[PDB]
């Protein structure tokens, strides 16, 4: 974990760099967004497991349950967008200028 | 909306901030933030106009990544202290993350780009909720953790917001976006005093809520998203011209009205704490905010813009009244100043 | 009041609908004998008949109902429309814009009666059949191109929200014929109507109005002889299937919101007052302020309905 | 009523204002001290509650 | 061009109401808006006010000081004391810095 | 000195300084990628602000 | 001092509740009496200041003004009964109330013990004034003028807000009484050299200094007559009253931190006086006359010698009354002429015999004719300025020669020469116009009989 | 009068009685609270 | 700030300790202000809804003037307590930590020599 | 002579999606009043 | 926290499990339970500024 918690953390930052620099398809962000939730879920589960802190295992899952719906909302917005613009491409999302 | 759905959503949009405030286990504070994100998105696309889908998809991505960053801070803390909550010992970077993240959900400073755009594509009503019952949640999390956050960053985000809000507002002519910009600014003052006297943040918020809620129900009484639209207020409903005038000058800091107190006591508290550098620059550009407020004053009240013949038709018909809240929140806001000592 | 509360507890439009809860708008030329037909159609099927919406369809609907002074009603003359076409002041466009606002009020009042009572409504000409006058006016020197754009913008902003006419009974007495009818009638001005105007109006009905509403709503065109016999047409209206038409998706929880709109006249025409400053439409601050101080000072108007004592309202001190 | 009333009234106004002034300054010094000292009722930031520490006999023997 | 009124003319209020006093168009309001303005304006402010202001007694003590001087100058001269000694706060009271 | 020099210097200049500053800060594409990247820059600078003042 | 104030507040209920036809007389008649109650404050039988209560006080410097502030509300409401008599009966009752609030606020500001009470009330007076100027302003440019009047005062105001909160922390109370009897001696640092500028600058702005006075010419030009009277008579003097009470602290720095302003004002006095010499708009010329005669005041509230101060107090009250008189008669010409141009309307004495006598006396008050408080004032500021440096007489000597020239030019090209051939025939003078004037000058004659009352705190 | 009979033609008599009656309950509780309060204050402290 | 104080009532409005403080006089200028603040709210409402301004809703006018005032007594009652706690807290500390707040001594103006800057 | 109330032209400036129009910003056009677009 | 509706209502839905020394299921003591106790019974009554 000393260096196994640095890989996961950098994974979250590499996923951070991803969600923040868009490119074309919006799905790739959402998908990326999810890459973080996995990294957070893995790190939370890892430390809870090596702290033998069983009282906290509820959290690793609450994180996933909330993250799943969060993503559900995200995809419905995505479907709504390629119903209004025929694509998920972000450039289209420039009307509010 | 099937009234049942309306209830579930509205309950969530309301259980969302309330769980955040009540809980101490940060995790439970995070899901309170998460529920607010999920509940607001359905209402945002109610018209389902092409502009709306854009609004929600931006609001959601901005909100979601910030939510993930807030969770990372809680996850990191869990390994630097077994506790699920920030403590004196917390690594400084851990707290700064929470500031940036929470300053994105609240939309302060260099993350102020999403708010003006989502405020532009959502209805006036959902505009209010997106501006004022969604700021309570994140601010609660910050106010709780104030003893630990950095005085430097907050100040920079504070000053930046004040400037960005002011400068942005000067050019805007769409009302929804003028308000979005004002909110960025006021939000700035609020976060300036958080490290020093959180109790004043809660005043600079309430007053902002007691000022903005009447102002928006005014914009929608005639549902005018344009200044030109609010300028013909004199024909559509003449009485609100008087209070719209005072509330907007109250939103800016002019001295007789209630709006001065938040700026005055924040400046008094910052000078008490010696930031006479920071406080001075903030107050000065705060004066820029009044310029765009008064430019609107000019169009809506002090000068009468030309109207359309078809307006005579709308006069004939009885005007659906403004709720009582307008009055009670217009007066308590435009003139409570004589009662400042007890407010603070 | 009507609101979610009422809707939540019953007060559902769907429960109040029936074979004859429909909207039938009969449209024709300058004189198609359409009033007569509309009246009868409405009676035969037991539906409310809404008179054509004139420059004053709003004062009658609001307050005393007594004809307002011309300047209070937007200073529009159909009379001056005819005697002075392409007028410097543009009374013709102001007449058309007020007419669109009047039918917007009439259509909305009609929808409110339909969803509340459940009774159907015959509205003669409608917002849907107003464009033919403007198309003919632009085809003529009556209105300039931008004037057209301003009407189209108001139409695009307000008309889509309201549900379409269920069916659109139509009469088609030709322009030569109508010109004859008008001349036989005594109206000194109506008779100065350019034949071309009549034709252009007719065309915009056939080239645009009937095909365009035909796919979204049932269309029943009848010639002069057919209309004289409403019964004939009533039959057709009854055999109508109202199969197509956006009306099919109007669930109760959807009607509620539409009702709450028509229930609010101030919104129905909210976009009718959009701040687009074309010169004819502008009242002007000094003239507009005076007309307002004067319209607002009329008895029973200086205060909301129920609160002005002049007309005999009482209990104001407890209302 | 006289010169006596204003002279005595002005001295009373000065005593209230002098006493208010001394207290306002002492507040600022007390508030500087308790923030850094943390030895006074104000600025007593929270730490977990021992009311949840589980002092029960645990399974392992070193708890 | 847009719709608006033509500039209104300003009436010669002196054509009707040839006794116009400048306050209001209808004559009785005018008369009663000068009969009360000359009165409350001149008759009981410039007159009663100046009367009261004139009778304020010994304003800022300058009527008292021309006597107190006279008895001090009476007392100082007869007893041989300097009329205006050159230090006011006595030197004895003043503990000067000893450096 | 009245009119132009004392109106171009104090009253008008301050008018222009701002006007120009709003023009640059408010001329935004409206595209999300651009905006977001700016969030990236911010995270970077704040990361540093903490780092260097460790 | 709640009779000069509470009865004032009650005026507002009277302007609203009263009949549309009788609204004007109830308000004007009652505030004339409100002025009579104000005269009671003048009864000072000993040198000690009358501290009415904790928040409200009146000392020699404020008392001469509170009475003027109460006095002009009657007059303001009498000068605006003509224009504003074409309104809808609810625009009037707003204008009357706006005028009423100005003196309620101004009476309190001049009668305030706590310096920040001054600030809150000080900067509030802008709200009523901006409405009077922008809402009823005749010209297309009042939106602009309003902006200039709000920003110049506001940008100056926030520095004072920071400074006064700053001294409260440094000393511990902003109570003018204590601050005076307590040791607040600045230490000539670079920072203090800024504090001093922070406190004085907001006051120096509304007291037009040569550098920042462009707001006043623009504001009075399009402002309605009542707003122009208020700005010249009471509003500008708010800046002077502030400089007198604020320099009790910041005692050491002004000895050397004043040179910049003093020179700005005395050279400013000459140039502002001179441009009056060729300005076509009469209201424009009176406004620059106001800048120059107020530039003398900032040069006496900075030299800080006993005589300066009461020279200042004499001139401020006197010039206040004179300026209004000039702005009031300018309006009477403007309403009949319908143009502000000085060149038109030549020869009026031929057609308006008396208004011309009022014009002549107003001009003689404008220039320093000797049996007038106006001259006593300048004679005193002149003396001290000479004491500061004998050379000052040269600059305060070019101003006197120029002041004589523009004051008489206003009389020579407006009230003499051949009559204008046929402008819209000029209807005779109303009795209101003439009284509004008489009400300005009869007090100027009475005050000149006993100058002691308006001599200031120093003497 | 009005073509569309004003909805406010005759007072909502419930809205009077809960508006009037509510306010009179407020006072009787408020004035009660004060005198009751004064007492406790007086006795809580010596007097 | 004042939160975290010993004995803090976690969600209470005004702890009974506030019973010791004097009750706000019903005519306290502030409560009277709240009253006027209220009447105005009422009048304003009538205006925005286009009703005779003063002669209408005479029942509402009462609800307003009587709601605001009711609120006041019970709010001021608290804010008064909060301020009173502040002294209890402040004064106490000055003593418990006496050395930090010593009573310095002030010399008579005779001893003190303040530099005299001539005005000339 | 009556106070100058704003004419149409004074009103015009306040239209447009940005008050102080930039070089490229001016190219933009005001948002649709209905909040719904034609694309 | 910001609004303590939990202490007031007496409920403890969010406090029972905030630290490693809280009740672990089946009383399986966590790791570092020997210390967190010692570090929170110490900082109890002493505010943070002096728990640091
Ligand atoms: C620093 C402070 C500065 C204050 C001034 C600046 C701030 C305020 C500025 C307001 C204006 C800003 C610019 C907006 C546009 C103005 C021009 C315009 O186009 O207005 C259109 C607008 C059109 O309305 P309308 O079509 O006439 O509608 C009304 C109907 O006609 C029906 O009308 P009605 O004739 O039936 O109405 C009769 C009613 C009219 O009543 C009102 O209008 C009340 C308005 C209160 C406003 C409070 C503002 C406070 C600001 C701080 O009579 C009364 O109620 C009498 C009592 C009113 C008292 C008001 C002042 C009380 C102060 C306290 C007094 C002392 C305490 C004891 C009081 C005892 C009372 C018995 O004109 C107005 O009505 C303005 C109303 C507000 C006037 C506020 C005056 C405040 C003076 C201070
Ligand atoms: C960053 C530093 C601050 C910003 C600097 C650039 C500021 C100007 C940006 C202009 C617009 C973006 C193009 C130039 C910047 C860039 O490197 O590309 C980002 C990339 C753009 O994607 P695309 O839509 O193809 O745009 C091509 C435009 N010619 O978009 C993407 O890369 C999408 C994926 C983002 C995450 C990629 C993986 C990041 C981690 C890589 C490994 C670690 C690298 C460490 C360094
Ligand atoms: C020492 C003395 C310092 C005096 C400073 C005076 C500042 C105000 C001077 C006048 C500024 C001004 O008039 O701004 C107008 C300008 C153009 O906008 P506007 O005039 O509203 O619209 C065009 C016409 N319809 O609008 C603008 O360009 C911006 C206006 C800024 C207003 C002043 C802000 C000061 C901020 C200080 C920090
Ligand atoms: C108060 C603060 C400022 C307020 C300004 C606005 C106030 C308006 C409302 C109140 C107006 C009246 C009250 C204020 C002025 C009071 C003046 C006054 O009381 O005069 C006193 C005078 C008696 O003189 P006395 O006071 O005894 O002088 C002291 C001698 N040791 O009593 C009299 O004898 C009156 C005599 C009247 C006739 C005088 C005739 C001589 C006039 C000489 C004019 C010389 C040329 C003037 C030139 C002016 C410019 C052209
Ligand atoms: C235009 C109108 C006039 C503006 C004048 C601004 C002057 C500076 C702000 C006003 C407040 C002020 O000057 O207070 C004194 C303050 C230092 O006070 P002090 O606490 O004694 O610090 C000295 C070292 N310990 O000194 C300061 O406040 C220095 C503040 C520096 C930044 C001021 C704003 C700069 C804007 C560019
Ligand atoms: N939008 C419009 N523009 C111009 N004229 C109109 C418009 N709408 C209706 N009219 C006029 O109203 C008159 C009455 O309409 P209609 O009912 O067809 O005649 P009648 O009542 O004689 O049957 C017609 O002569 C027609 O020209």
């Amino acid at each position: 974990m000393p260096s196994t918690f640095f890989n996961l953390t950098m994974a979250f930052s590499l996923s951070l760099l991803g969600t923040l620099m868009f490119r074309s398809h919006l799905m790739s962000t959402l998908l990326c967004l999810e890459g973080m939730v996995l990294s957070l879920f893995i790190m939370t589960s890892v430390t809870s497991l090596n702290s033998n802190s069983m009282s906290s295992m509820p959290i690793p899952i609450t994180i996933l349950v909330f993250a799943a719906c969060e993503a559900a909302v995200g995809l419905a917005l995505l479907v709504k967008v390629s119903n209004t613009y025929g694509t998920d491409y972000v450039q289209n999302l420039n009307l509010l200028q | 909306m099937n009234p049942i759905t309306l209830a579930i959503i509205y309950f969530t949009i309301f259980l969302g901030p309330v769980i955040t405030m009540s809980s101490t286990n940060l995790m439970l504070m995070w899901v309170g933030l998460e529920f607010s994100l999920l509940a607001i998105i359905p209402m945002l696309i109610n018209k389902k106009n092409p502009r709306s889908t854009e609004a929600a998809t931006k609001y959601f991505v901005t909100q979601a990544t910030a939510s993930m960053i807030i969770l990372l801070a809680i996850v990191l803390n869990y390994k630097q202290l077994g506790t699920w909550m920030f403590q004196q010992q917390t690594n400084g970077l851990i707290l700064n993350m929470t500031l940036m993240a929470l300053s994105m959900k609240l939309g302060l400073a260099p993350f102020h780009f999403w708010l003006p755009e989502v405020t532009q594509g959502i209805p006036l009503h959902m505009g209010l909720i997106l501006l004022t019952w969604q700021k309570i949640a994140p601010l609660s999390i910050l106010i709780q953790i104030y003893p630990l956050l950095n005085s430097t960053i907050i100040l920079m985000l504070a000053i930046t917001s004040i400037f960005m809000g002011a400068w942005g507002g000067l050019n805007q002519t769409q009302m929804r976006k003028i308000m979005a910009y004002s909110s960025i600014a006021h939000m700035g003052w609020m976060l300036a005093i958080l490290p020093y006297n959180p109790s004043l943040t809660l005043l600079n918020l309430m007053i902002y809520i007691i000022l903005t809620a009447p102002m928006f129900m005014a914009l929608m009484l005639n549902n005018s998203m344009t200044i030109n639209s609010i300028s013909l207020l004199w024909n559509k409903t003449p009485a609100m011209l008087t209070m719209i005038s005072l509330m907007l000058l109250s939103l800016g800091g002019l001295p007789p009205l209630t709006g001065f107190l938040p700026k005055w006591i924040i400046i008094t508290e910052l000078m008490k704490n010696n930031c006479l550098i920071m406080a001075t620059l903030m107050a000065m550009m705060a004066l820029l905010n009044l310029f765009f407020y008064t430019r609107l004053i000019y169009s809506t009240s002090l000068t009468m813009f030309p109207t359309n013949n078809n307006s005579k038709m709308m006069t004939h018909q009885t005007k659906t009244k403004p709720n009582l809240m307008f009055s009670t929140l217009a007066i308590m806001s435009t003139m409570t100043l004589p009662l400042a000592p007890q407010l603070i | 009041r009507y609101g979610l509360l009422a809707a939540i507890l019953g007060d559902k439009t769907t429960k109040k609908l029936h074979e004859y809860s429909r909207v039938i708008t009969v449209d024709g030329n300058i004189c198609s004998g359409k009033n007569k037909l509309a009246k009868e159609i409405a009676q035969q099927l037991g539906m409310k008949h809404y008179p054509e919406a004139g420059i004053q369809y709003s004062s009658t609907t609001t307050g005393d109902g007594r004809p307002l002074d011309i300047e209070f009603s937007g200073s529009c003359s159909l009379e001056k429309f005819y005697d002075d076409p392409k007028s410097n002041d543009g009374n013709s466009y102001r007449l058309q814009s007020w007419l669109y606002a009047s039918r917007l009020l009439q259509y909305a009042d009609a929808l409110e009666h339909l969803l509340s009572t459940g009774q159907g409504v015959v509205l003669e000409r409608s917002i849907y059949s107003d464009f033919v006058f403007l198309e003919a006016m632009y085809n003529q020197g009556y209105i300039r191109k931008q004037c057209v754009d301003h009407y189209n913008e108001i139409k695009r902003l307000t008309l889509p929200e309201y549900l379409p006419p269920h069916a659109v009974i139509y009469i088609d007495v030709p322009v030569p014929e109508v010109q004859s009818r008008i001349q036989k009638k005594g109206d000194p001005h109506e008779m100065k109507v350019t034949s071309a105007y009549l034709q252009d109006i007719e065309n915009a009905y056939k080239k645009t109005f009937l095909p365009k509403m035909s796919e979204m709503c049932e269309v029943l065109v009848y010639d002069s002889w057919e209309a004289e016999d409403p019964t004939k047409v009533v039959e057709d209206i009854e055999y109508l299937k109202y199969n197509k038409g956006p009306w099919l998706k109007q669930d109760d929880w959807t009607f509620h919101y539409l009702r709450m709109l028509v229930q609010d006249k101030t919104e129905v025409l909210n976009y009718t007052t959009i701040p687009v400053y074309l010169p004819e439409i502008t009242i002007g601050a000094h003239q507009g302020s005076r007309i307002y101080n004067s319209f607002r000072e009329l008895p029973g108007r200086k205060y909301a309905p129920g609160y002005n004592a002049e007309v005999g309202d009482k209990w104001i001190w407890l209302k | 009523d006289g010169p006596e009333k204003n002279y005595e009234k002005t001295l009373a106004i000065l005593q209230i204002e002098s006493e208010k002034a001394e207290l306002r300054l002492k507040e600022q010094e007390v508030r500087r001290l308790m923030r850094a000292r943390g030895d006074g009722p104000w600025y007593q930031f929270p730490t977990p509650e021992k009311e949840f520490i589980d002092h029960s006999p645990k399974a392992t023997p070193d708890n | 061009q847009w719709q608006e009124d033509p500039e209104p003319e300003d009436e010669n209020v002196y054509a009707k109401n040839p006794d116009f006093h400048g306050y209001d168009s209808d004559p009785v309001v005018d008369v009663w808006n000068m009969r009360a303005v000359f009165f409350f304006g001149f008759s009981i402010v410039l007159v009663f006010g100046t009367t009261f202001v004139a009778y304020v007694p010994d304003y800022r003590m300058q009527e008292w000081a021309r006597r107190e001087a006279e008895r001090l100058v009476k007392y100082r001269e007869v007893n041989g004391l300097p009329i205006m000694e050159s230090n006011y706060f006595d030197p004895s009271k003043i503990q000067l810095p000893e450096d | 000195l009245d009119l132009i020099w004392l109106e171009k210097t104090i009253p008008k200049s301050t008018s222009t300084l701002h006007t120009n500053m709003t023009t640059l800060t408010t001329n935004q594409k409206g595209l999300i990628k651009l905006y977001f990247m700016s969030f990236l820059i911010n995270i970077i600078l704040i990361i540093i602000l903490y780092s260097i003042n460790l | 001092m709640l009779k000069i104030i509470l009865p004032s507040l009650m005026l507002l209920p009277l302007t609203w509740l009263s009949s549309p036809k009788k609204t004007w007389t109830n308000v004007t008649s009652y505030s004339f009496l409100i002025s009579l109650t104000s005269l009671t404050l003048l009864w000072q039988t000993d040198e000690n200041y009358k501290n009415f209560s904790n928040m409200f006080s009146s000392d020699p410097l404020s008392t001469p003004l509170i009475i003027l502030t109460a006095w002009l509300l009657p007059l303001m409401l009498m000068a605006s009964q003509n224009h504003l008599k074409k309104d809808n009966n609810v625009l009037q009752k707003l204008y009357i109330s706006m005028l009423i609030s100005l003196q309620i606020l101004l009476i309190m500001t001049f009668s305030a013990t706590e310096l920040i009470m001054f600030y809150i009330l000080f900067e509030a007076t802008l709200i009523p004034t901006l409405i009077i100027i922008t809402r009823w302003g005749n010209q297309t440019e009042r939106l602009n003028a309003g902006i200039y009047f709000l920003f110049y005062t506001l940008i100056g105001s926030i520095p004072l807000l920071i400074a006064l909160i700053l001294i409260q922390n440094h000393v511990g109370t902003l109570n003018l009484m204590i601050l005076s009897f307590t040791t607040h001696t600045l230490d000539a640092s670079w920072s203090n050299n800024l504090l001093w500028l922070a406190c004085m600058m907001a006051f120096l702005i509304k007291m037009p200094l040569y550098g920042v006075h462009l707001w006043l010419p623009k504001a009075h030009v399009e402002a309605p007559i009542a707003g122009s009277m208020i700005l010249a008579a009471i509003l500008l003097k708010l800046g002077s009253y502030g400089m007198i009470r604020i320099s009790i602290i910041l005692d050491p720095l002004t000895k050397y931190m004043a040179y910049p302003f003093i020179l700005l004002s005395l050279w400013g006095m000459i140039m502002t006086s001179s441009i009056c010499l060729r300005q076509t708009d009469l209201k424009s010329l009176i406004a620059y006359s106001s800048v120059s005669h107020m530039a003398l005041v900032i040069a006496s509230i900075m030299i800080q010698t006993p005589w300066s101060f009461m020279g200042a107090t004499m001139l401020m009250i006197a010039h206040g009354l004179t300026s209004s008189l000039l702005f009031c008669l300018a309006n009477s010409n403007y309403e009949r002429i319908h143009s502000r141009t000085m060149i038109m309307a030549r020869g009026l004495q031929m057609v308006f015999p008396l208004m011309a006598t009022w014009w002549l006396m107003a001009s003689l008050a404008n220039l320093a004719l000797p049996p007038s408080i106006n001259l006593m004032g300048e004679l005193f500021i002149t003396m001290s300025l000479f004491s500061w440096s004998n050379f000052t007489i040269i600059l305060m000597g070019i101003n006197i020669i120029i002041t004589g020239m523009y004051s008489m030019y206003m009389i020579i090209t407006t009230q003499r020469g051949k009559l204008t051939n046929h402008m819209i025939n000029l209807q005779p003078s109303h009795t209101r116009e003439l009284t509004l004037m008489a009400l300005h000058m009869i007090p100027l004659i009475l005050l000149t009989t006993s100058p002691k009352l308006i001599t200031g705190l120093t003497m | 009068f009005y073509v569309r009979e004003p909805v406010n033609a005759k007072p909502n008599w419930l809205a009077v009685g809960l508006s009037v009656g509510a306010s009179v309950f407020m006072w009787i509780y408020l004035i009660q609270t004060h005198n009751e309060d004064v007492l406790e204050y007086k006795r809580r402290n010596g007097l | 700030m004042m939160n975290g104080r010993p004995g803090h009532e976690p969600l209470k409005f005004l702890p009974d300790e506030a019973r010791s403080l004097p009750p706000p006089k019903l005519n306290d200028p502030r409560l009277v202000y709240m009253g006027l603040l209220g009447y105005c709210t009422g009048l304003m409402d009538n205006m925005l809804r286009m009703r005779p301004v003063m002669r209408a809703g005479l029942h509402r006018q009462l609800l307003f003037v009587t709601s605001f005032v009711f609120a006041g007594y019970f709010y001021l009652k608290r804010q008064n307590y909060l301020y009173a706690v502040k002294d209890h807290d402040m004064f106490g500390y000055i003593k418990l930590h006496p050395e930090d707040f010593p009573e310095k001594e002030k010399k008579t103006y005779a001893e003190i020599l303040e530099p005299f800057h001539p005005v000339r | 002579a009556r106070q100058w109330q704003p004419d149409i032209e004074w009103a015009e400036q306040f239209s447009g999606a940005v008050m102080y129009p930039s070089k490229e910003t001016a190219h933009w056009k005001p948002p649709p009043w209905n909040d719904v677009d034609i694309l | 926290p910001f609004l303590d509706i939990q202490k007031k209502l007496g409920i403890s839905l969010d406090r029972h499990f905030m630290f490693l020394s809280a009740e672990q299921p089946y009383k399986n003591a966590a790791r570092c339970h020997a210390f967190e106790k010692e570090w929170i019974e110490c900082a109890h009554g002493i505010g943070g500024t002096r728990a640091k």
